[PDB]
């Protein structure tokens, strides 16, 4: 039973060499098991030693597969190759730079991601106290919101990133909104200042289309829109200060 | 002096043609226009209803005419377009925890679209019946 | 960096605005088109229900009068806002937009609100 | 080439780096903290992490019985005074991740919920959901990003380390991206770089786990420790050996063979337990080792059934239902629907035991300082003497965040009086580093360096598994002896500077190859049967206090020798028979 072949368009790029992007095509045999991950090990293992990707959990609980499959953002090990029989193509993942290949420059987003302050502040509490109490019911506000990987998917795939590469980001407003809504924290008007902002929960027009790319169903746009709730909250709560 | 050039690729104002999810967005937000185009012509029956039998007379049959109810008829599709998509997002905006679980969305979209039938009947009933 | 001291977005009052209109434009709208869109022009209702007389009573009303404000302003201010942004997102360039679509909005408001005081 | 300086310098940003890190910025608030990863620290194989962190917390619950625990779980090859340091600080620091806003999963009263792991009698491994790792490392890494006195290296590969004169005064790491050398010069240095699972072939570990840290450690005449205890997780997929957590088992899940016998009462581990309730210790809950084993049994009766990817046996999870299965083991289903295709409530998954954890790695004394002073290695990569023979699950995570406390700890004071080392001896290692990576870029010979990989693994699998025979030890140490060889015949056809992979892959490949013989060796030479360390050869079935009750110390040579030394096992409390 010899494995069937398949046909990849992979976009390459070296910044030494090449002037723009270009495609390239490699012949990867697969079976119902192949991931896009695995032939891109292929690849580099067989046909072009000099091609450089991300990758590592191979579970897709790292988040460094961001890459783009025929125009979506897909993690290259839950990409599978059976599901492309008619044409496959792979570029680097949307909306960010491209470095080398498939990778692109990530700093945006860890800049973004660190700009929303997202660790437990205010609480002064101590270790020998013993831990907080908090219930199940308390949890259920933030916990979903606190399962980002991430990959940056929700970047790529959101237009108005695209658009204005200043706005903060789904992910990175996500990760705020799951901080504020932890009753462990006490530090809420110190990441309003990045949300209330243009490019904070505002240059969201609630296309959607990150919570339909993420891999690990965090629903970011639900996190952007209660956001923007508690932005226009703080809003009034702001103008209706006299003193 | 880095050896790497980051390309960027640009973004067209078309973006959106390419995925059907972008395309669909586009034309829920383009709802708007015919919903903007309504309170129009909503403004010119206030104002010809103000000036007596002559004017209002006149802006029926402005209705009236086969064009007029054509664009009237997408009017309403879009209208109905922007209900159905907006009572899916505006549960999204609430977050309810009812027995140790986040709640939502179909409790909210569906007593939403309820209050929208009895409303829907309730004015048919008060507008016409009489 | 990324700006450590950003401008508080003035856009929470606007999408306040949208927020209502795009509620009542939801659930009252349909109905609305119907009546006014269709049923009214081709005749298609009961007797002197939809006729000159008794639309003019029900304008003048309180009851109308506050009804038909809204159902004229809440829909611009939802609309135009999110025209406003529908130029940004076919990356087409208009010319204090904010100020225009905005504008636009208060000036039919106005004249909404004037007209729902009798002109 | 660019030269920092800093007061401290951290490789590996994983749990155990950045417990470190953050330790070190709060114990000194004035320094200036180096922390280097060669991929984003959410990266580090600590994020796929299922089962949770070990700490004392029920009231029937006593340090005495989780140091007990965890010394018969290492077969008595633990340092006892390690261990009794290590109980004792785990509930301080996994009240400190909550306290960091680790969601921990609660009782509805909402102190934190406990479940058992690693067949403890009481049951103290604390869990947020199914994904403990994710959440303790994301928390980890987040709260440290509060603190300014770290200064972050992303993506820089650290290439080796400065040593003179019996002191470490810094690193050597090349910028991924732009691919340029930096020095950074640190008077204290901590391996944080975590196992080296990845030199089997079929293994559970993410790729970023190559054992470089340890390979560092080997060139500078640092002895690794216990390297021939290699632990495997019973339930992993076939051909991709990605991880089924023990919660399976530990919901009642079943193992059964071609005929559906659940066969595990035939190994010892009898009687059958009716599906509902799910005795400890008995069954499907029955000890790692033993579990590990009986697929082996079976394999050589012609009961595993026979897949594409391997031969299996089956986890069936049917019997569980949807209710409390997406509640308490949602993850799971998710990877058998995409990696193996099985739907968890329809159908049932194939396992295999796989290569999952390294109980050996760098000589540590119990402040994770290394014969190198100022050298300390913490986490997965370190020996600390924890974990003696075998691990105890759900004593890793733990063991990163105690023992990463500690060494970050342990490090601000020695670099707080070190004194000054000789500048034209440290420059002039810089140098060699630099030139020594050059000879291997030149290097021509027109071998591939992902054959070389992929029989390496083949050679660990083959002759390091649950059973060693000595043929097969010893095919095993030749063939790595010849793949040694072949690695100096690799021709490098990538020499790109942005963001060579090529190039950092065969580095890798090269510390692979040096620690696999130091785990080959090890194995050979213990002539006994302790903790994961199985041989099938006549006088060698069983464990031996006699003359085996000491660790087992792998040194390299200059001259690529590896050769072994013993040390003694501690004890305090609680000696064998
Ligand atoms: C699937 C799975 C599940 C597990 N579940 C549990 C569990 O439930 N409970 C438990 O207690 N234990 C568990 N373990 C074991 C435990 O997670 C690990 O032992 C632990 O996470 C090791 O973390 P670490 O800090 O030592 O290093 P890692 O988390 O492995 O990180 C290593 C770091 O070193 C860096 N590095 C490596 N080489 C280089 C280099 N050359 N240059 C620069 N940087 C380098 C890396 O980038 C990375 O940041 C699990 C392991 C696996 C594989
Ligand atoms: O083996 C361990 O220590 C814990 C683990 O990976 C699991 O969840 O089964
Ligand atoms: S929200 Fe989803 S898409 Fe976005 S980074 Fe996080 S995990 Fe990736
Ligand atoms: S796609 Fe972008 S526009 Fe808002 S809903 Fe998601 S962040
Ligand atoms: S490899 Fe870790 S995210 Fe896909």
């Amino acid at each position: 039973a010899e494995m069937k072949n398949l046909k990849i368009e992979v976009v390459r790029y070296n910044p030494e060499v090449d002037t723009a992007p270009h495609s390239a095509f490699y012949e990867v045999p697969y079976d119902a098991t192949t991931s896009l991950l695995d032939a891109l090990g292929y690849i580099k293992d067989n046909l072009a030693p000099d091609l450089s990707y991300r990758w590592s959990c191979r579970m897709a609980i790292c988040g460094s597969c961001g890459m783009m499959v025929n125009n979506v953002p897909k993690l290259a090990c839950k990409t599978f190759l059976r599901d492309y029989t008619d044409g496959m193509k792979v570029e680097a993942l949307a909306n960010f730079p491209i470095e080398r290949d498939l990778v692109v420059d990530m700093t945006h987003f860890i800049e973004s991601l660190e700009a929303i302050k997202p660790y437990i502040i205010g609480n002064s509490r101590t270790a020998d106290q013993g831990t907080n109490i908090q219930t199940p019911a308390q949890m259920a506000k933030y916990h979903q919101f606190s399962g980002c990987i991430n990959c940056g998917l929700c970047y790529a795939a959101c237009p108005q990133f695209g658009l204005n590469p200043e706005f903060i980001g789904p992910a990175a407003i996500t990760l705020a909104h799951r901080y504020n809504e932890d009753s462990r924290d006490h530090g809420k008007k110190e990441r309003m200042a990045q949300l209330n902002s243009q490019n904070g929960v505002w240059s969201c027009t609630f296309v959607g289309y990150c919570s339909e790319v993420c891999p690990k169903h965090v629903d970011p746009a639900a996190a952007i829109q209660q956001g923007k709730v508690e932005s226009s909250k703080d809003f009034l709560i702001a103008t209706l200060k006299p003193r | 002096t880095t050896k790497r050039k980051p390309y960027v690729r640009p973004m067209t104002s078309t973006w959106w043609k390419k995925l059907p999810f972008y395309r669909f967005y586009m034309l829920r937000e383009g709802t708007a226009v015919p919903a903007v185009w309504f309170s129009i012509e909503l403004i010119f029956g206030l104002f010809a209803l103000k000036n007596g039998p002559e004017a209002w007379a006149g802006f029926v049959d402005f209705l009236q005419n086969p064009v007029i109810v054509i664009i009237n008829l997408i009017t309403l599709a879009a209208a109905l377009l922007h209900t159905k998509t907006w009572f899916e997002l505006a549960p999204k905006a609430a977050n309810i925890i009812v027995k140790d679980e986040k709640m939502g969305p179909e409790p909210i979209i569906k007593s939403l679209w309820a209050v929208t039938v009895v409303a829907t009947i309730v004015i048919l009933f008060v507008a016409l019946y009489w | 960096m990324i700006n450590p001291n950003p401008k508080r977005s003035d856009e929470p009052v606007f999408w306040g605005l949208f927020g209502a209109g795009g509620m009542w434009s939801a659930i009252i709208a349909p109905v609305m088109i119907l009546l006014v869109g269709i049923l009214l022009p081709l005749g298609l209702f009961p007797g002197d229900a939809l006729s000159y007389e008794r639309v003019l009573a029900f304008a003048q009303s309180f009851i109308g009068r506050v009804f038909l404000f809204l159902m004229i302003v809440l829909p611009l201010w939802c609309g135009l806002h999110r025209m406003h942004h529908a130029m940004h997102d076919l990356k087409i360039h208009v010319p204090a937009g904010k100020w225009v679509f905005y504008g636009l909005a208060a000036i039919l408001t106005v004249v909404t609100l004037i007209g729902v005081v009798t002109i | 080439m660019q030269t920092f300086q800093a007061d401290l310098a951290i490789v590996g940003a994983g749990g155990a780096g950045l417990r470190a890190a953050i330790a070190a910025a709060q114990a000194n608030p004035n320094a200036k903290i180096a922390l280097i990863s060669k991929v984003y620290p959410m990266r580090s194989h600590t994020v796929a992490a299922e089962g949770g962190s070990a700490a004392v917390a029920q009231d029937h619950d006593s340090f005495e019985y989780h140091f007990h625990d965890t010394v018969a779980g290492g077969d008595w090859l633990c340092e006892q005074d390690v261990v009794d340091y290590f109980v004792h600080h785990c509930p301080t620091e996994m009240t400190q991740l909550e306290l960091w806003g680790c969601p921990w999963s609660r009782r509805p009263d909402g102190s934190v919920n406990v479940r058992r792991f690693g067949g403890m009698k009481i049951e103290r491994t604390w869990f947020a959901a199914d994904k403990t790792g994710f959440h303790m490392l994301h928390t980890l890494f987040q709260t440290s990003l509060q603190f300014p006195q770290i200064q972050r290296f992303d993506e820089h590969f650290v290439l080796d380390i400065l040593v003179d004169d019996g002191h470490v005064r810094g690193l050597v790491a090349m910028n991924m991206m732009e691919g340029t050398l930096v020095q950074i010069r640190a008077n204290a240095v901590v391996m944080a770089t975590g196992g080296a699972g990845r030199v089997y072939r079929y293994n559970t570990n993410g790729g970023i786990v190559t054992g470089d840290g340890m390979g560092m450690a080997l060139s500078h005449g640092v002895p690794l420790r216990d390297m021939e205890f290699v632990q495997y997780h019973p339930t992993g997929l076939p051909g991709s050996g990605i991880l089924m957590t023990e919660g399976c088992r530990g919901e009642g899940g079943i193992l059964v063979n071609k005929n559906g016998y659940r066969y595990l009462q035939d190994y010892g581990m009898g009687p059958e337990t009716p599906l509902g309730e799910p005795k400890n210790k008995y069954m499907e809950l029955g000890p790692r080792d033993k579990v590990s084993q009986a697929f082996w049994h079976e394999w050589r009766k012609g009961n595993t059934i026979s897949t594409p990817r391997g031969d299996v046996v089956y986890l069936d999870l049917r019997h569980l239902g949807e209710k409390k299965l997406h509640e308490r083991l949602p993850f799971i289903c998710e990877l058998a629907k995409a990696y193996v295709g099985v739907d968890p409530v329809k159908e049932p998954i194939p396992v295999r035991p796989t290569a999952h954890y390294t109980m050996g790695g760098i000589e540590t004394d119990q402040n994770c300082e290394t014969r190198i002073k100022g050298l300390f290695a913490v986490g997965e990569c370190s020996s600390v003497g924890l974990h003696g023979a075998n691990r105890l699950g759900s004593n890793s995570l733990a063991e990163l965040v105690v023992f990463g406390r500690l060494a970050g700890e342990q490090a601000t004071e020695r670099a707080a009086t070190a004194g000054n080392g000789n500048e034209a001896a440290i420059e002039a290692q810089a140098a060699g580093v630099e030139q020594r990576l050059k000879d291997l870029v030149n290097q021509d010979g027109g071998e591939n360096w992902a054959k070389i990989r992929d029989e390496m693994g083949l050679a660990m699998e083959e002759g390091c598994g649950i059973y060693r025979t000595p043929e097969l030890m010893q095919k095993t140490i030749d063939k790595l002896a010849e793949l040694q060889e072949r690695f100096k015949r690799v021709r490098i056809t990538d020499t790109s500077s942005v963001f060579n992979t090529d190039l950092l892959y065969t580095i890798e490949l090269g510390h692979g190859l040096n620690v696999a013989e130091c785990m080959a060796h090890s194995a050979m030479a213990r002539k006994e049967s302790r903790g994961a360390h199985q041989r099938l050869d006549e006088g060698c079935t069983e464990r031996d206090d006699v003359n085996f009750l000491k660790h087992t110390l792998a040194f390299r040579d200059a001259d690529g020798t590896t050769r072994l030394e013993y040390s003694d096992v501690k004890i305090t409390t609680l000696p064998p028979a």
